């Protein structure tokens, strides 16, 4: 697995199992599940008031207000319609599924539910991909703190939309392994000339932040420049699916890089021990 | 290189002169037996420490004693990525010092990796083969460190391409 | 446990105790300019500071011998080394190791060349005497 | 003639009177005795008493008694009663490991060098029925590595880690008397330091007196071999080697030495009485991964026959568990360039 | 606990249980396998699948890294964790403390190797390596037979590899008294497969094991007596012989067969191994009694009064009953001979069967990793940094 | 017959006196005996001929304690030992591998920086474990009671005070005649550790610090090769 | 463990070290006449399907030896019964199989020779041979009514399925 998936498997398999049972005519089993997603997201699936014919899926995001300020509620309403209900205390969005009244193609809503998190993010991108297209310049850029110490800035310009990430590297060495990775992103167009352009700065914040930017030997700034062919209505969704997984994509690969090195070290260390024990009579 | 063969040659001759050990019961503590180069409690049992340098970065420290020899190696680290790869690798091996019975758990200050070869090792193993192992080890860690570097870079490119080409 | 901090061994009466100027600057410099190397080496390997506690005077001799080894020409090393007697090779071997302790420019490149030649004449035993010495350069 | 007794080290050995049996220490707490039967070796005894590694080992020829010392700080005299060896404990009064031991030629005494920087001369008092001992302390300042008795059973050569070869008087008038004057001195009261080498570096691994006692030779860790001639004011001839340190040495004639060490092979040294100089006589072992017979350091050598005045065969044991028998005669014919004495 | 629940992983010989602490059931239960491709250049190391997706991969070879016997492939395990974390649990590894279960009698070295992967590769903020038996005991506190916490008891863990009889005193396993039994869920399935081959026809060849495993989980149970059972079956075959169906992959058709004696014969091998194993013949009840008898005298009764089950292979109906009875017979019989040889106060044998049994370990692990205690005792990233992996050698006990 | 709290005309427990039978076998009438077995450790000063009930002290730490401590120590390293079940097993490990550290700081460096102390020991069930630093950590209890949570000063400092509370005309005779007795006094290096410990104390609480006057401090701890008590009876 | 005979009596007779148990049968032989509702042949058939799985059997009474013999012989009947096509054809071949001179204790081919005593003389020989044959004809007769599903030409698969198992891994044919 190279790219990270966008949908939550726990949500999908929990709903899928319940629907399969509702349609089969079996009495409903109770459900209580607490789980998470990347970026400090917390989910909760349960039976409101103990009614087993009802399955609620709730997601909690510390930075939800920021997404709300950018059309989050309106977008979620479009996608989930009647399944959207008042949020469960402690969460920002709640989906409710009546096991006694399910749609013909259940497998369809099961997948939209698995995308709850990605759909909470969708609006911020649709708003600016929309500005850019209507040539509406000068619009204030959005600031989304997807993590306690990381930020995402989105700004629309005449012919492009910029998505900047202020990410952090914990292990001081991880900064180096990261510089290597960003370097290949920097030169990416040598592999795909139509792909978005990626800029990278270390310690110094980009111009697109002209705003409480964080200076630090472990802060990394990755700028993605998205063009109309990436932001228009036809590519928009896939673009959002990629761009929103970027930060976790980078760290995921840094860690998998270290895993691959551990195997190299196991092979070499092992080779040595063979040569050493061969020194015995 | 033009300077590797001569370096290793000097290191090898030095290790052969230093790996001349015998079993030595403690002279300071009733019925103990300790690697003299580590405890250093009998000045007369310690040999003169000697160094072999290739340049001002790459070198080896060889400390003899009547029953043991400590060997420290300053590994070649050309850049940053190389510095962290070397540190991770030396650490990886040291965590496994027990299986690598001639390795030291921590390096002498100033070096990247240290060996502690004792009379027990030279009793159970051909000392000329232990000499070979040290030289072999020195050459192989540079190659490994290079492969790791290429490995990281190569995987980094494919990773950037995979993500970018999906837009 | 205040008492376990004083190393009484330090004042032990068994603690073994070891049995307690340099080359002529102008002489070697002459030989060097004067014409040929071999004599310069011999003058440089003369009267080593084996008995002075002064790290300065020892480092003094070291610098001299070193300067000579660098001034040499890669192909004149063997000839010179072979002019030395066993005791000479032994002392040369000691200066070469002291050299390894002060890398600067490519002095090590040349020192490794001398080590190869000194080793050929004195054998591994000359290295053994570098380690064995209780009084050294 | 090489034989493997084990893949581990033979810490030390000792042969009985007619070289019919050999006692070796298999790098542990015991002593195994092997006997020759035809062209094979057969293990016949096992001496398990030491509670630490056996370091020293000697065999008094006539009285047929074996003496052993180990890192457990003890010495045991073994006497053969019937078909088994029985150990009698000797209290050395040392608080550190014993490192070596040798019976005097007269078989009434035995010396033990130890990490207590002392030499323990032991003898038997048939009155109170047991072994006692006097200590030779001064001026030893470190572990005594090797010992060798002078033919008069009074003078003792000793090598220690304080880099010295010394000759002491071991005179024990309780079992012998006034030693006849010797070229090393006329006054030999117990413990008298008769001689001390001058070198200030190199642990002295082996020491050896010549057949007539007028010469003593020692090998040090600084890869040198030395010989002191009492018939020449105790002058010392020195020879620095090009190879690794020797660990064992012995005369094979009054002017020839055979040593062996970390190079894993026996070599020859000759002494020019007139010139008062020593020379390298050459490699005796002529062609794992080694061209030598032993595959690890040789730590002991002993004369099998012909004594030290005209040795015809000698023995070497090493860390490889090997035991080799060398024939001087055969060596001379295989190496026509070999010149003994 | 902080904002996010900890991650709990129980990797078994045949199945791995994954989820977040606090939950009663694992969120994922997948086969303990991984399918790889076989000088790895590029990024080939990432081309692998695990669980169900790794079972029948056309161009990939399936591998089972976890199994009593062979040395462990750390490359395989490390890779395995990558997907467990980023593909299934979807947890930012740096934001969650992790609890992993170790196999019985695991070496301390293996603990350091696990800590190296978790801290060095995944950078977790905390790790806890748990002993299965302790989690099993804890899981049982959920029973109505036992209403008072205790970490002293005999754990019988039967899953897919080998069944273990592990004695625990005040929370610490008496490792020198552990004994295992060459019979488990896989052995039983194989046995039912042989009985079906002898009788039923039509079972798809490449589905032989599959059908057996199914018959085992749906229709098996432990009867109180063989002849009587057999008789019930031959007397009124109508209320005992069942029917089983399946679809044959190559024809996508349904094939049916009669399910019979195998129902009770399969689980019987726990009590009569000689039925399917030529090399082992000791009945489970005797192994248990043998194990307890080897423990300190003064702890024998506590062990007899709290024999706890764990694992999918203990799920057969009446497994606990059968075991308790047979163990009482052996114990009562022995006490008799001693009295008849001259007054040992009767020994109370009690096997606990509870609802959270199938995943006893994971459940125990989930509950423990949901308590404030867990976060205090657990080793942190800073501890690993300042002291090294050796800290993970000892994992403090708690719960009582 | 010598009776023992753990193993077996008749020896008698401190407070024929066993302390005197020990010194007796050494051909001694005066001197301080340090006897450490399986249950308790005593310090019995004997003056010209016979014991002195007074001044004799005791240490609530010995064999059994060291064995117990070794079990806790091996548990902290990941080995699943049971205090009651494996007691005999760990005792054998203790007897084969444990010893007394001369310089603790130095021993910790060897264990922490190298693998020279690491020894393998095969358990009765066939498993192989590894014991290193705990080889010298367990016996250290004898010098630092608190390690096993026992109040006191440690055999060494305890031995010091015993002889200090004695006449000044005997202090020398006693000091130069300290003899060990008991299975728990056979840990390699024990004699050396005591001597170093005693000199330290002496230089601090007697010589107050006058280092130069230390060299003339007559310290000889007799550690004879042989269960001296039994030996004593025998001869007599 | 396995299932043992409970018909042993303080007055049960012996032929070799086997127990000469009574049987309710009309076939000829030295078997005592049986009056009780069930006998040794009935006991063996009731225990068969269970006993046949066991590998180890501890011989307690001489009754167990007779029990074991019948158990092994039942197996023989299944091998032959299996290939039959009617309760009738089955009964026919049960007689034909009952008449075959199988090996007896002491003979090569008879397993368990270390457990069964050999006939001491020519009389014990003939009587033992006669008792074993009688047991066979009778056992074989009863199995038929047990093996063929009330719907003839159908040797129940619930009996046929045991055709390959061997009590104590032994065989009267091997
Ligand atoms: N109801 C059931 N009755 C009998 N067996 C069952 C039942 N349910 C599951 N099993 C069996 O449980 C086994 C798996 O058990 P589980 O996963 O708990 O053990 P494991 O952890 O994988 O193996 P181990 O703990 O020995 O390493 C499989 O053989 C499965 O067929
Ligand atoms: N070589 C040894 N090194 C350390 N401890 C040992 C050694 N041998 C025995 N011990 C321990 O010493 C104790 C036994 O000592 P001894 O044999 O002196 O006891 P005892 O005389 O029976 O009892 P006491 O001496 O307490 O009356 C036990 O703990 C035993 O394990
Ligand atoms: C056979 O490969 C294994 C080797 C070791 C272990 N583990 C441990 O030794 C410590 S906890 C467990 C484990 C479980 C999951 C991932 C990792 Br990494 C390690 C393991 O999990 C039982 C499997
Ligand atoms: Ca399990
Ligand atoms: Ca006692």
């Amino acid at each position: 697995m190279i790219l990270l998936e966008v949908n939550n498997r726990i949500i999908e398999e929990t709903l899928a199992l319940k629907f399969e049972n509702a349609a089969a005519g079996n009495k409903p089993e109770a459900v209580e599940v607490t789980f998470a997603d990347f970026d400090g997201v917390l989910y909760h699936i349960s039976n409101p008031n103990g009614d087993k014919t009802k399955v609620m899926v709730s997601i909690s995001l510390k930075f939800y207000k920021e997404l709300q300020a950018h059309g989050a509620d309106e977008l979620l309403k479009r996608v989930y319609g009647s399944y959207l209900v008042n949020p469960e205390s402690g969460y920002n969005v709640s989906l409710l599924y009546d096991l006694e009244n399910l749609p013909a193609s259940k497998d369809s809503i099961v997948h939209q539910a698995g995308m709850l998190k990605r759909n909470c993010f969708a609006s911020v991108f649709e708003k600016y991909f929309q500005f850019q297209e209507e040539g509406k310049e000068g619009e204030n850029r959005a600031v989304i703190h997807y993590r306690d110490d990381e930020t995402m800035y989105v700004e629309s310009k005449k012919d492009r939309v910029t998505v900047v990430f202020s990410t952090v590297f914990k292990d001081d060495d991880d900064v180096v392994i990261g510089k290597v990775f960003m370097q290949e992103f920097k030169e990416g167009r040598r592999a795909s000339h139509t792909a978005p352009q990626v800029l990278f700065s270390h310690r110094e914040p980009p111009l697109e932040l002209k705003t409480d930017a964080a200076v630090g030997d472990n802060i990394g700034y990755i700028t993605f420049v998205l063009f109309p062919r990436h932001t228009n209505a036809s590519a928009r969704d896939n673009t959002i699916n990629l761009i929103h997984t970027f930060r976790d994509y980078l760290h995921y690969h840094i860690k998998c890089s270290k895993a691959y090195i551990h195997t190299r070290m196991r092979a070499k260390t092992s080779d040595f021990l063979k040569v050493l024990n061969r020194a015995r009579p | 290189t033009a300077t590797l063969r001569p370096y290793l040659s000097a290191v090898r001759a030095t290790l052969q002169a230093a790996l001349c050990l015998e079993n030595f019961s403690s002279q300071v503590v009733e019925r103990h037996n300790k690697p003299e180069v580590e405890v250093r409690s009998s000045k007369e049992l310690l040999l003169q420490p000697v160094t072999i340098s290739r340049n001002e970065k790459e070198k080896v420290l060889i400390e003899g004693s009547i029953n043991s020899v400590r060997v420290s190696i300053a590994v070649k680290q050309a850049d940053e990525i190389e510095k962290i790869l070397c540190h991770k690798f030396m650490r990886f091996m040291m965590m496994r010092a027990e299986n690598f019975f001639i390795l030291r758990r921590k390096p002498v200050e100033g070096y990247d990796i240290s060996f502690l070869i004792t009379n027990f090792h030279t009793e159970q193993m051909y000392k000329h083969k232990l000499v070979d192992f040290v030289i072999h080890f020195m050459e192989e860690i540079d190659k490994e460190i290079s492969e790791m570097k290429l490995s990281v870079n190569a995987r980094a490119r494919i990773v950037a391409e995979e993500f970018l080409k999906n837009f | 446990a205040r008492f376990r901090k004083v190393d009484v061994g330090e004042y032990d009466e068994n603690k073994f105790v070891d049995e307690e100027a340099g080359p002529d600057e102008g002489e070697v410099d002459s030989c060097l300019r004067q014409g040929n190397m071999t004599a310069a080496l011999q003058a440089a390997l003369k009267n080593p500071p084996i008995n002075t506690k002064s790290q300065a005077v020892k480092d003094r001799a070291g610098s001299i011998v070193l300067k000579v080894l660098i001034s040499f020409k890669a192909n004149d090393i063997e000839k010179a080394v072979q002019s030395l007697d066993k005791n000479g090779v032994d002392l040369l071997m000691k200066y070469i190791y002291k050299g390894f302790e002060s890398p600067s420019d490519n002095s090590s490149a040349v020192l490794l060349q001398w080590h190869e030649k000194a080793l050929a004449a004195g054998g591994v035993g000359s290295i053994v005497r570098v380690l064995t010495a209780r009084k050294t350069v | 003639a090489y034989h493997s007794f084990l893949v581990e080290p033979i810490s030390c050995h000792a042969w009985n009177k007619d070289r019919t049996q050999i006692a070796i220490c298999p790098n542990n707490h015991e002593v195994h005795i092997y006997e020759k039967s035809g062209n094979k070796w057969v293990q016949v005894h096992e001496l398990k008493e030491h509670n630490g590694q056996v370091t020293g080992i000697d065999w008094a020829p006539d009285s047929n008694r074996i003496v052993t010392c180990g890192t457990d700080r003890n010495a045991y005299v073994w006497t053969l009663k019937g078909r088994t060896w029985k150990p009698t404990l000797v209290i050395l009064r040392i608080n550190r490991a014993a490192r070596c031991v040798r019976w005097a030629p007269n078989e009434k005494k035995f010396a033990v060098g130890s990490g207590s920087r002392v030499i323990s001369i032991c003898y038997f008092e048939q009155e109170n029925d047991w072994w006692v001992c006097k200590h030779i302390k001064k001026p030893i300042r470190s572990t005594v590595l090797s010992l060798d008795w002078h033919p008069n059973s009074v003078l003792l050569a000793a090598g220690s880690c304080d880099f010295k070869c010394r000759i002491f008087s071991a005179y024990i008038k309780e079992v012998e008397e006034r030693p006849a004057p010797t070229p090393w001195g006329s006054k030999m009261p117990f413990g008298e330091l008769m001689f001390e080498s001058s070198s200030s570096c190199g642990w002295v691994h082996g020491v050896c007196f010549s057949a007539n006692g007028s010469r003593v030779a020692w090998v040090s860790h600084d890869s040198t071999v030395c010989l002191a001639d009492a018939d020449k004011k105790m002058a010392v001839a020195t020879l620095a080697s090009e190879t690794l340190p020797l660990l064992a040495v012995t005369f094979i004639t009054e002017s020839s030495l055979v040593a062996a060490g970390h190079d894993c092979f026996p070599v020859l040294f000759t002494y020019d009485s007139a010139a008062g100089k020593l020379s390298f006589g050459g490699r005796l072992d002529v062609p794992a991964g080694l061209d030598s017979l032993h595959k690890n350091s040789v730590s002991q050598i002993s004369v099998l026959s012909g004594g030290k005045a005209k040795c015809s065969q000698f023995c070497t044991t090493g860390m490889d568990g090997g035991m080799s028998i060398w024939d001087v005669r055969s060596l001379e014919s295989a190496l026509k360039d070999l010149k003994i004495v | 606990a902080g904002r996010l629940p900890a991650c709990v992983v129980d990797c078994g010989t045949g199945y791995t249980k994954l989820g977040y602490a606090g939950n009663t059931e694992p969120q994922f239960i997948i086969p303990s396998c991984i399918a790889i491709k076989e000088v790895m250049k590029g990024v080939d190391d990432l081309d692998f699948f695990i669980g169900d997706e790794a079972i029948e991969k056309p161009t990939y070879a399936t591998k089972w890294p976890i199994r009593h016997g062979i040395v462990e492939d750390w490359d395989l395990m490390e890779r395995f964790m990558e997907q467990v974390i980023f593909k299934y649990l979807r947890a930012e590894p740096e934001d969650h403390y992790f609890l992993l279960t170790e196999p019985p009698l695991n070496t301390p070295e293996n603990r350091e190797y696990t800590a190296e992967i978790m801290f060095e590769s995944f950078n977790v903020p905390g790790l806890y390596i748990a002993v299965q038996a302790v989690l099993a005991l804890a899981a049982s506190w959920t029973s109505r037979q036992v209403g008072e916490r205790t970490l002293t008891g005999t754990v019988i863990d039967s899953g897919d590899g080998v069944t273990h009889v592990i004695p625990v005193a005040e929370g610490y396993v008496i490792g020198s008294c552990i004994k295992h039994i060459p019979i488990a869920g896989r052995d039983i399935t194989y046995f039912i497969q042989q009985l079906l081959r002898d009788r039923e026809v039509g079972i798809p060849p490449e589905q032989s094991l599959e059908t057996a495993k199914a018959v085992k989980e749906r229709y098996s149970y432990v009867c109180p007596d063989l002849v009587k059972e057999f008789n019930k079956y031959d007397t009124d075959g109508s209320k005992w012989i069942k029917q089983y169906t399946g679809i044959n992959a190559i024809s996508k058709k349904e094939f049916s067969i009669d399910v019979g004696y195998e129902r009770f014969l399969g689980p019987e091998i726990f009590f009569h191994p000689e039925f399917a194993n030529p090399d082992f013949t000791q009945p489970i009840s005797e192994v248990v009694d043998e194990v307890i008898q080897n423990c300190p005298i003064d702890v024998r009764r506590p062990l007899y009064k709290n024999i706890v089950l764990s694992g999918g292979s203990t799920m057969f109906r009446d497994f606990g009953r059968r075991l308790q009875r047979d163990l009482k017979r052996t114990v009562d019989a022995r006490l008799k001979l001693s009295e008849e040889l001259s007054k040992p106060k009767p020994i109370d044998v009690q096997v606990i069967t509870h609802h959270m049994q199938r995943y006893a370990v994971w459940f125990g692990g989930s509950m423990l990793a949901s308590t404030p205690e867990f976060y205090q005792v657990c080793h942190t990233k800073k501890d690993y940094e300042e002291i090294g992996p050796s800290i993970c050698r000892h994992n403090p006990v708690f719960g009582v | 017959c010598d009776n023992g709290t753990g193993f077996v005309l008749l020896t008698e427990p401190p407070m024929a006196i066993q302390a005197v039978l020990t010194l007796y076998a050494q051909g001694l009438l005066t001197g301080v005996v340090v006897d450490s077995g399986d249950g308790v450790t005593h310090i019995c000063p004997v003056y010209e001929g016979f014991s002195l009930p007074h001044l004799t002290r005791r240490l609530d730490i010995a064999g059994r304690d060291i064995t117990r401590y070794l079990i806790k120590l091996l548990l902290l390293r990941g080995y699943a030992f049971n205090h009651s079940a494996d007691f005999e097993t760990v005792r054998m490990i203790k007897e084969k591998l444990c010893y007394v550290g001369y310089n603790i700081e130095q021993e910790q460096k060897l264990a922490l920086e190298t693998t020279v102390l690491v020894e393998s020991y095969t358990l009765p069930d066939g498993r192989i474990i590894k014991v290193g630093g705990e080889r010298f950590e367990a016996p250290e209890a004898l010098f630092q009671p608190h390690l096993i949570n026992v109040e006191g000063v440690g055999v060494a400092e305890l031995l010091f005070n015993t002889i200090q509370a004695a006449d000044i005309d005997t202090r020398s005779e006693f000091y130069k005649h300290i003899v060990l007795s008991g299975g728990s006094t056979m840990y390699p290096g024990l004699p050396s550790r005591l001597e170093r410990e005693l000199k330290q104390l002496y230089l601090e609480r007697v010589l107050k610090g006058d280092v130069e006057k230390l060299s003339k401090f007559k310290i000889r701890i007799e550690d004879p090769p042989r269960h001296m008590v039994f030996l004593g009876g025998a001869v007599l | 463990p396995a299932y043992h005979s409970s018909l042993m009596d303080p007055d049960t007779k012996l032929i070799g070290n086997m127990a000469l148990l009574p049987i309710r049968s009309q076939f000829k032989g030295p078997a005592p006449r049986e009056t009780k509702d069930t006998d040794i042949v009935d006991e063996a058939i009731y225990y068969f399907k269970a006993n046949v799985f066991f590998k180890n059997y501890e011989i307690k009474n001489e009754a167990d030896r007779t029990l074991i013999y019948i158990t092994l012989y039942i197996s023989e009947c299944l091998k032959k019964l299996q290939k039959c096509n009617s309760k009738s054809q089955g009964e026919k071949e049960m007689y034909t199989l009952g008449i075959t001179n199988f090996p007896i204790p002491g003979e090569p081919g008879f397993p368990l020779n270390a457990i069964y005593a050999k006939p001491a003389n020519k009389q014990e020989d003939e009587v033992m041979r006669a008792y074993l044959q009688q047991l066979r004809q009778e056992t074989g007769l009863r199995l038929c009514e047990k093996v063929f599903d009330p719907q003839n030409d159908k040797p129940s698969k619930w009996w046929t399925c045991f055709v390959k198992r061997q009590f104590m891994n032994k065989s009267l044919s091997g």
